[PDB]
């Protein structure tokens, strides 16, 4: 259960697409969040009375440009935390979030950026997924393009979502072709092309670095969902995915029994485990999150209502449902953040609005 | 064929 003790407005009165605290913090220091929209990138300190102090923002020299997503991770050569951003521009900005200034980018994307993910265990190893139809995996250490992900049967319409599993040994796509992609990185060639691109180094060398062009997923289904999948989640060695039909499902490849690392790209079976209920959320780019022990599940709808899922439960359909709600936040609830230690929750709004929720 | 937004 949570209580509303703060909300604000950016200035800038342009949807806020996107929220993420930061979990790579240290002992004891201030829990910091980061808020992309219009063309800018804005980190807050949480402090007690619901106080949410501004820090430094980040606002791109083109004013054009419109983020859409940013994800934390380590800086591998100063150690600091870095923040990732990118959207309609179709470039990822890599900022130093105590300066706020861009340290370096990546082009190559054929257009907007819609989701961006650091791999768990390796803070180099960069994903995205755009609206060219490609995933794309990148070396943030050696500024390396590792894989594109697409082409024969690849998506056939713009990439929304993706996510790591827990051990980064495979990635799972979703997007407007109503289709959820695995894609397994921990194959021969992968683990090869990875080892390869920290091995690179363009002083030392005129050879350019070589892509691996994966052009097929290793399972692919259409059997989940009958619209947009703009958000896709593993939780274990299962799946939780939403599209704009009022539910997020959880689901997994093949029978109940067959463990996700059997499973043949042939396979056309899939296992529903699970379905989370709600109303008013039919739009698409919508997402939802999950604390940092992956007990709770939380997604706003398009009228500026809160669900928050417990999922400590032995089985899916059990889970029961908070429903937060505050007569002043009536927009589109576009993205929540949990803090690492799970006891604030933030979502942000399609008015530009910042909502803080305490545990 | 899908709306991003629900709002002007």
């Amino acid at each position: 259960s949570f209580k509303c003790v703060n909300s604000l407005k950016e200035d800038h009165n342009q949807p806020l697409f996107g929220v993420q605290f930061n979990w790579h913090s240290k002992e004891g220091d201030p829990l910091v969040f980061a808020t992309v929209g219009s063309n800018r990138v804005t980190l807050y300190e949480c402090h007690s009375q619901g106080e949410i102090r501004l820090l430094q923002s980040y606002v791109d020299a083109d004013a054009d440009e419109n983020f859409y997503t940013c994800a934390w991770t380590y800086d591998s050569n100063t150690s600091h935390p870095l923040l990732a951003v990118a959207g309609s521009r179709g470039i990822i900005r890599i900022i130093n979030p105590i300066t706020m200034q861009c340290i370096k980018h990546y082009v190559g994307h054929g257009n907007a950026i819609n989701e961006l993910k650091f791999h768990p265990r390796d803070p180099n190893l960069l994903l995205s997924v755009s609206k060219d139809h490609a995933l794309r995996l990148w070396n943030i250490q050696t500024d390396t393009l590792v894989a594109i992900f697409g082409g024969v049967e690849g998506h056939r319409d713009e990439v929304l979502s993706a996510d790591y599993d827990l051990l980064g040994e495979k990635i799972m796509s979703c997007g407007m072709d109503h289709s959820l992609k695995l894609w397994r990185i921990n194959s021969k060639r992968m683990m090869n092309a990875i080892k390869e691109s920290y091995d690179y180094n363009p002083n030392k060398t005129n050879r350019p670095f070589i892509s691996q062009k994966i052009h097929f997923p290793d399972f692919s289904t259409r059997d989940i969902h009958r619209n947009y999948v703009d958000c896709v989640r593993w939780l274990g060695d299962l799946i939780l995915s939403k599209s704009c039909e009022n539910a997020i499902v959880c689901w997994k490849p093949g029978k109940m029994e067959d463990d996700i690392d059997k499973i043949k790209p042939s396979e056309s079976n899939v296992t529903i485990l699970g379905r989370f209920d709600y109303s008013q959320c039919d739009i698409w780019y919508m997402r939802f999150s999950m604390d940092f022990w992956q007990k709770m599940l939380a997604l706003g709808n398009q009228v500026g209502k809160l669900y928050v899922w417990d999922l400590e439960v032995e089985d899916p359909h059990k889970a029961k449902c908070t429903t937060l709600t505050h007569h002043k936040c009536g927009a589109a609830i576009r993205q929540t953040s949990f803090s690492r230690d799970s006891s604030i929750l933030i979502a942000v709004c399609d008015d530009a609005s910042i909502w803080r929720w305490d545990r | 064929a899908q709306r991003k937004f629900a709002q002007s």
